[PDB]
């Protein structure tokens, strides 16, 4: 069964640095495109960042270039998220999110109803 | 060694245009599409001008001198020129056809079917084969016969060349050069278009019409031109008596031309291609 | 709350993975690996339906073995009979986004529909002459993916809105809401008992329902991606079950876990159908790549290859007689295999 | 068996009424247009709907254009999974795509920017064409004329990028806004123009929610995709 | 509301599926082989069938 566990998070202040990772099972970690998306209170789904299946193309929002870093280790099948010089905006909950079908580069991952292949996520907040 | 040479050009046209005939037809199977209809029609008369060209052979091939013989060069002939016309009517037909499809695009879905190409290819063959026996008729285009061999001009005046050059080919000349210039004005814009698009495109993050309008006015060109002007020159001033060895000799490039028809009409669309090579491997 | 129940549900989960894992005494390969192996199967085509104006997208074999029905998406329904190739209907849709059709074991009538939410049943012996609009079901909130008829009063829906229904023709309203997917239903099996039937829902799970209690029994959770077909084996003991990682799998409903899987490692493409033979002996499957594989159910080793169409495969079904087996494609043309 | 041939002469009838009725229906259904109305719902594609026309799980608009037949189908009433109806509308002229350009701050543009590559890049959407309206120009040009929504703050490269030299402004615009405009265009070109392929392109439009010209554009836009098809066949382009 | 009835439902239902009985795996092994050998010889697809009665030649 796909299985999909967000870790890392919490409480940070501002300025600071955090890691976000996200461990994967039932399925070959290798032949699927990952990615990172968020939800903001009051909001619906963010799409934040993306990487494909050997890392040799990457893509991040506008509002995020420059500040995260998105990463994945195909050898123990995990993803990483670098993020750092955080702001009260990015308070929210971090989801992983897989691409439907495998060897394929279109994804349609960020619907708000339920989607099958995204784990529980994970809660970071920003404040003083 | 003419005979030979005449047989081998013979059974090379035979061999290429029945394989291609054969493919098209196959593709027309499968897939359905009026405009296969006319390219698998030229691959036939592209054919039987070279079965012509062998009915014709065996009479070169030994003494030709008999009592009919000028009841029978009269066929021959006609049946040559006849066939000759249905492969230069032909391909006034794709192109036609093919110009209709891109200057109005919209109409051309709704008025093209099966029933217009089968009675334009009716019509095409009908008239093709009025124009060859007609010099058996009406005597203005006829000679009187002197010798018991064949030749073009043995049999038919040279009126006849006359009136087919000033009605038949450079009117049809004409006509292409006109439509295969304007499709190149047309499709001169859309790359214009497409190619100011990239240019942004990369900043914010030609000669292929060229090569191909050339190749198919120059085959069309140089098929029968020379013939026809030597014939008219011939008529202008008969002084001239050295132009029959020349007309026995010139008119190959004529027929010379259906060895690339069905190389640059049939062997230069992807589906075709593909299909002749799945052809073939089956046949290895 | 959530947490203690989510942390409950995931005992829950692990305590029904240990019970599987008890059981898995042997592998079905290993008992297997003694059987006579098929061999090598060159099913040739038969027959060529053509008339179709695009391509195909639904077919159902008749209960006779004699006449077959089928649905293309320029809005026309054919019903062909295959000895001769002789079209005997084409009922003209009203809306040209159909995605399933089938034929009810009595021959009496023919059920439709697709994106427009609604199942159209057709009546095909009207006295008139005429085929008209029998019935219209119009409940669902989602694209209609599969349905089946369970007897000439009885029509059992899959749709996209995550829920299938049972619906009473006479009447017009769902006798019967069945839930518990998540993602879109796509396929659709009754059983030859006609008391139970299996879907498969875009979740990579695929669950057994009881009609007359109207509940959930089991599911399976074998696959990783989307799952396209679904059939349930002859015996009534099994089901087969395709996706789109390119993998058909085995499941087993008394043992309640995988038996086998059928792969290759030069197939990446997902798999549009499925379907057993009479004897449940072999496994037909059709794909993306234009040409539908053979396999052997209890070997796993691929018998036979079928390269007729030039496009994919949407549709395919074996007849009740075992005699032919039936293919439509993307490319408007009906192939009839034996 | 006379019956037998009885019942096969039957047959041959049924089958040749039904062939004609075909042919006929062939002949109707080859000369009518299809194209998909997409966007997303704050959008202002119904409003370019009920435009175009002066429970069910889809829409249909049947319209007119120099004696041409058009028919728009508009998805609606359906969930927000589009991976699997999607693949139903691979045989449509083209794909309307409406897209609001004054949207950026959720930050909508990012979503329209995702949907059109997933479209694009999709494996059977490979040889559709994308009529792309950017609709909203007015707000657009409101909120950058004077205001504090910085498309910079969104779009950091908006501050190193300069009009193209071949850019045709309506006479009237403050250089600004035509700079916003251009940016937006280009922005959705960039993915566009990667493919490649050439088996599809891209046809960008400056509209509003009440252009009465919208219709004629979508006439026109029809002509060049077929004209490009026939001339690729051709080998003249 | 929602989100906490479904993970109610959800467990509800695990407890349901997790309340039923199973069996050994050789035994289904076993009736499955029993069930395609007994009936090897009505699969005219398995086994070819002379043209006399192969309706489609
Ligand atoms: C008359 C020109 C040409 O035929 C046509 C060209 C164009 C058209 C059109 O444009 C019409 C719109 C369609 C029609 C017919 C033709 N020439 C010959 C021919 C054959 C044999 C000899 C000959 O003497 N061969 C000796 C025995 C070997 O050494 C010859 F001189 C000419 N056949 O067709």
């Amino acid at each position: 069964q796909v299985q999909l566990q967000e870790s890392g998070g919490g409480l940070v202040q501002p300025g600071g640095s955090l890691r976000l990772s996200c461990a994967a099972s039932g399925f070959t970690f290798s032949n699927y495109k990952m990615n990172w998306v968020r939800q903001a209170p009051g909001k619906g789904l963010e799409w934040v960042s993306d990487i494909s299946q050997s890392g040799a193309s990457i893509s991040y929002t506008g509002s995020v270039k420059g500040r995260f870093t998105i990463s994945r280790d195909n050898a123990k099948n995990t993803l990483y998220l670098q993020m750092n010089s955080l702001k009260p905006e990015d308070t929210a909950v971090y989801y992983c999110a897989r691409c439907p079908a495998p060897f394929t580069r279109d994804c349609f991952d960020v619907t708000s109803t339920t989607y099958a292949y995204r784990g529980q996520g994970t809660q970071v907040t920003v404040s003083s | 060694s003419f005979g030979v040479i005449l047989a081998v050009l013979a059974s090379l046209i035979i061999a290429t245009n029945t394989l291609v005939a054969v493919a098209v037809l196959l593709l027309i199977h499968k897939n359905d599409g009026v405009s296969l209809c006319f390219t698998l029609n030229l691959a036939v008369a592209d054919t039987l001008i070279g079965v012509a060209i062998s009915g014709l052979l065996t009479d070169q091939l030994s003494s030709p001198s008999r009592p009919t013989q000028k009841t029978l060069c009269s066929l021959r002939m006609a049946f040559v020129t006849s066939s000759a016309a249905a492969s230069v009517l032909t391909v006034m037909l794709i192109t036609f056809d093919r110009y209709l499809a891109i200057k109005q695009p919209f109409r051309y879905l709704k008025i093209m079917s099966g029933f217009v190409a089968g009675a334009c290819i009716a019509g095409l063959w009908l008239v093709s084969y009025l124009i060859g026996f007609l010099p058996l008729g009406i005597p203005m285009f006829q000679q009187t016969a002197y010798k018991g061999q064949c030749s073009f001009f043995a049999v038919f005046h040279p009126h006849f060349v006359l009136t087919l050059s000033c009605v038949g080919f450079f009117p049809a000349m004409l006509l292409f050069v006109f439509f295969y210039c304007d499709m190149l004005k047309i499709a001169s814009m859309h790359s214009q278009q497409i190619r100011k698009m990239e240019h942004a495109g990369a900043m914010a993050g030609d000669f292929k019409a060229l090569r191909t309008v050339s190749v198919l006015i120059g085959s069309f060109a140089l098929s029968w031109t020379p013939f026809l002007i030597t014939g008219i020159v011939q008529v202008a001033c008969q002084e001239c008596h050295l132009y029959l060895v020349l007309e026995r000799y010139l008119w190959l490039l004529g027929v010379g031309n259906s060895l690339l028809n069905p190389l640059i009409y049939a062997y230069w669309q992807k589906e075709v291609r593909l299909q002749l090579y799945h052809m073939a491997l089956g046949v290895k | 709350e959530l947490d203690q129940l989510r942390q409950e549900a995931e005992q829950l989960k692990n305590q029904i993975r240990d019970a599987r894992k008890a059981c898995a005494d042997a592998t079905l390969s290993q008992i297997t690996n003694n059987i006579d192996p098929v061999g090598r199967i060159q099913m040739r085509t038969r027959r060529t339906l053509r008339g179709h104006l695009a391509k195909i997208y639904a077919m159902h074999w008749g209960t006779d073995s004699r006449l077959l029905v089928s649905a293309s998406q320029d809005g026309k329904l054919i019903i062909w009979d295959s000895y001769t190739t002789n079209k005997v209907h084409a009922i003209p849709l009203r809306s040209s986004w159909v995605m399933t059709c089938a034929y009810a074991p009595s021959g009496n009538y023919v059920a439709c529909g697709g994106l427009d939410n609604i199942c159209s049943i057709y009546n095909l012996k009207t006295r008139e002459g005429n085929v008209r609009v029998s019935r219209e079901l119009a409940g669902h909130t989602g694209y209609l993916s599969c349905c089946r008829f369970l007897d000439d009063n009885q029509i059992v829906t899959s749709s996209g809105d995550t829920t299938c229904a049972l619906w009473d023709i006479e009447t017009g309203q769902q006798t019967t809401t069945f839930t518990g997917h998540t993602g879109d239903v796509m396929s659709l099996s009754l059983a030859p008992d006609t008391r139970l039937f299996v879907s498969g829902a875009c979740d990579a799970s695929a669950k057994l329902w009881d009609v007359r209690e109207g509940m959930c029994r089991q599911t399976f959770t074998g696959h990783e991606s989307d799952i396209n077909a679904i059939c349930f084996f002859p015996n009534g003991n099994a089901f087969a079950t395709g996706s789109d990682d390119a993998t058909c799998r085995l499941f087993d409903l008394r043992a309640d876990q995988e038996l086998m899987t059928y792969s290759h490692d030069n197939i990446i493409c997902g798999i549009t159908s499925v379907s057993f033979s009479k004897s449940g002996r072999l496994l037909l499957a059709g794909y993306d790549d234009f040409n539908c594989n053979v396999w052997d159910a209890l070997k796993a080793d691929r018998a036979g290859v079928l390269a007729g169409h030039d496009n994919r495969v949407s549709c395919l079904g074996v007849t009740d007689d075992g005699m032919a087996v039936a293919t439509g494609s993307w490319d408007s043309f009906l192939k009839i295999w034996n | 068996t006379e019956d037998q041939r009885n019942e096969e002469k039957a047959q041959r009838e049924a089958n040749k009424k039904i062939e004609k009725q075909l042919q006929k229906d062939k002949q109707v259904y080859r000369a009518t247009h299809r194209l998909l109305l997409l966007g997303a719902g704050e959008s202002g594609k119904n409003t370019i709907v009920k435009q175009m026309r002066i429970t069910s799980g889809i829409f249909e608009t049947k319209f007119q254009v120099d004696k041409v037949n058009f028919h728009m189908f508009d998805v609606g009433a359906q969930r927000d999974e589009r991976r699997k109806w999607i693949q139903c509308f691979n045989d449509v002229t083209a794909i309307i795509f409406v897209v609001a350009s004054s949207s950026y701050n959720t930050n909508r543009l990012q979503a329209a920017l995702k949907l059109f590559d997933s479209i694009w890049n999709n494996k059977w959407l490979r040889d559709t064409s994308v009529i792309l309206f950017l609709n909203k120009q007015d707000l657009l040009a409101e909120k950058v004329l004077a205001g504090k929504s910085k498309i910079e703050d969104y779009f950091p490269e908006f501050a190193r990028y300069t009009t193209p030299e071949d850019a045709t402004p309506e006479p009237g615009e403050d250089p600004r806004v035509t700079r916003a405009k251009y940016f937006i265009r280009d922005e959705f070109l960039r993915i566009s123009t990667a493919s490649g392929d050439g088996r599809h392109y891209c046809y960008p439009h400056f509209t509003c929610a009440v252009d009465t010209e919208n219709i004629r554009r979508v006439f026109n836009d029809c002509r060049d995709i077929i004209q490009r098809m026939h001339l690729r066949q051709y080998e003249l382009l | 509301t929602a989100s906490i009835a479904q993970a109610r439902k959800l467990v509800e239902q695990l407890k349901m599926e997790a309340n039923i009985d199973r069996i050994k795996v050789s035994k289904a092994a076993a009736d499955l082989m029993a069930y395609c050998e007994a009936h090897a010889k009505e699969d005219p697809l398995l086994t070819p069938v002379p043209a006399s009665e192969n309706p489609f030649r």
